[PDB]
């Protein structure tokens, strides 16, 4: 607008620097998401393993309890 | 020591190597190529001929030669026995996914609910499948089981383990099947016949042919392992010869040719392959009956001949 | 013209800023889901141990 | 009456309501509806409900056995363990490492993993209100309780290393309310006199903030609460007015930043500051059976409008 005194080449440089900062930031976030997705799935699988084992123990108890009541 | 080697395979995402022997079984981590780090051993059951892990969890299923019709499922960190099931014949394969546990006999397949290990469905009177050839998807939206639908022809039955009904039959080859593998998405099935000249990839479940990869014209081999990279872009095929072919699933002018190749230091050994990214570099892993794990580097852009970079004893020995 | 380059650059920045905010929200949501799963795992483990003991008693009394 | 207890979980994502008939959990992920996500009628006259964040582990106490703590897995409908105390249970607080039980003259610090008693603070000054606070943070895992029944001294106890970390002479008037921020490094305090709300660093005990609580009326402050980011602090009382303070060092220091006018005064209430659907809210659970929901503008403050109002008993009136 009227009275602007910033040289266009300076503005370009500010922008391209900002672009790179965001690009870097976006790639670190995508990485962080990938790593956490993998960790979460590992935890989900272990939770399921524990639950399966819990169900089996639940049924063992139910048997001992019901055959002797 | 470990005694005779009986079994070796990779888990569903190639993060663990399982080794069964006379002495018991072991798990090794596959997060490094510089050493093969043992993360578990159990000697409570000898002569372990089948080990199947649920990914990297503590759930494991085991079969021993001392009772080859009996499957034992356990939480290996706690020792708690989950279940023990005995079948009418020798167990030939045991496969697991996050919803299902499948057991392959020569003439029947058992589909168990993994949540409670109850049998949901039995596929009875299959064409005899003495090699235990089957494949089970690890994808919950594409939760299919593939197995041979004919003893004379390379027809693939594709069974939906959620609907508990056949999803499709794929006439994949004109002679009996030799090998089968799903990719991680559950939407690609790789196949080979006993002739072994072409490796085909089909869309799952709809059944159209997506790729045909050629390794020979008149020279036949016995393909024994097909493996996808986790992203579905690469497909390896190994056999009773010294060459492993690696194919890239890309639409290309010269369709059918191998993208990369590997030369094994042996011929004529049982072997199993997988494609795994380790320490930022795609690898071809080969476990073989000579007692070794081989690790070759794959350049996913340039292909070509892959160097043998690391080799490790399957029994955990330093050399 | 250099002023179009600016307008391109500023267009791109706005796009990346939107993508970046989308990713931060995805990560915050997953961090929360993961924390909840960890807490549920711990609740299950404490309950598993209690069942273990309860099994140990009922077989011993039986 | 019908309702006996209501509180928020550690990060204001779940509302717990105890009643003669049992207890319930409600989701706080939306302002338009109060979704019931669980109800149990196995235990009647539930007077204390304490959930472990958004997990299935819950500690409950019933008026029918007021000295007995039941720790349960509510999705399985299963009692995990229980513990009986020598006197009525006045408060239960928990985080991911510790469960504390407050009696009138003793406090018990349990390992949450196995509920073994790690330490007992004996012969405390009588605390019939069960006034205490427990940090929700693992690295700064402090318990705060009154160090005197006639002076507003705060005892600050390290529940991991099991040692008194400090005594904060917060007020001369006896303590009326206590709250840790989510980091466990700040503690808000208020006395029965109710003239100033103070914020202290933890464990160092330096006074970081002092807020003046409005007109010099006789007030009994009952609830202090921090936003999850520690920037805002609410204080409510038996009065119609809730004050919200902003912990910024570059403003008109000491003055309230926003206010709420309740439609129901004269009884105790519980407040919390929660961002719901990307908007910061003040939540007020009141003795008239209602949850009230106000919008906070984090930049301009001022008076906060009542947006939504929900029945604590779950009736969709």
């Amino acid at each position: 607008g009227p009275g602007s005194m910033q040289m266009n080449e300076a503005k370009i440089a500010e922008c391209l620097q900002t672009i790179s900062d965001l690009e870097t930031e976006c790639l670190d976030l995508r990485t962080k998401l990938c790593d956490l997705e993998r960790a979460n799935q590992t935890l989900k699988d272990e939770y399921d393993a524990l639950q399966i084992t819990f169900t089996a123990l639940e049924g063992k108890l139910r048997k001992t309890t019901e055959e002797n009541q | 020591g470990s005694g005779q080697l009986l079994f070796a395979n990779f888990n569903q995402d190639n993060t663990s190597l399982a080794v069964g022997s006379k002495s018991g079984y072991k798990f090794f981590s596959l997060s490094s190529v510089d050493k093969l780090e043992q993360i578990y051993e159990c000697t409570d059951t000898e002569d372990v001929c089948i080990v199947e892990r649920l990914f990297s969890s503590s759930l494991v299923a085991i079969v021993s030669l001392k009772a080859p019709r009996k499957l034992k499922v356990c939480h290996f960190k706690k020792g708690t026995e989950i279940c023990n099931y005995s079948y009418s014949n020798t167990i030939l394969a045991v496969k697991l996914n996050r919803q299902r546990l499948i057991v392959c006999l020569e003439e029947s397949l058992y589909i168990h609910n993994i949540r409670d290990m109850k049998v949901l469905h039995t596929i009875r009177e299959t064409p005899p499948n003495p090699a235990g050839l089957c494949a089970l998807s690890i994808n919950n939206d594409n939760c299919y089981l593939a197995y041979p639908g004919s003893a004379t022809i390379g027809e693939v039955q594709v069974f939906d383990t959620i609907n508990l009904r056949a999803a499709n039959m794929i006439p994949a080859h004109d002679s009996p099947l030799a090998a089968l593998a799903f990719d991680a998405s559950g939407t690609k099935l790789a196949t080979a016949s006993e002739k072994g000249t072409v490796i085909r990839v089909f869309s799952i479940p709809e059944g159209q042919k997506l790729f045909e990869f050629r390794r020979g014209v008149k020279r036949c081999v016995s393909i024994c392992s097909l493996a996808f990279s986790m992203d579905g872009m690469f497909l390896s095929a190994s056999s009773n010869t010294e060459t492993v072919h690696i194919f890239k699933l890309e639409t290309v002018k010269e369709q059918g040719r191998a993208f990369a190749t590997v030369r094994l230091p042996f011929c004529g050994h049982k072997n199993i392959c997988s494609l795994a990214t380790i320490q930022k570099i795609p690898r071809l892993l080969v476990g073989a009956a000579d007692g070794y794990l081989y690790m070759y580097n794959l350049d996913p852009q340039e292909g070509g001949e892959c160097a043998l970079m690391k080799q490790h004893r399957l029994d955990g020995s330093l050399e």
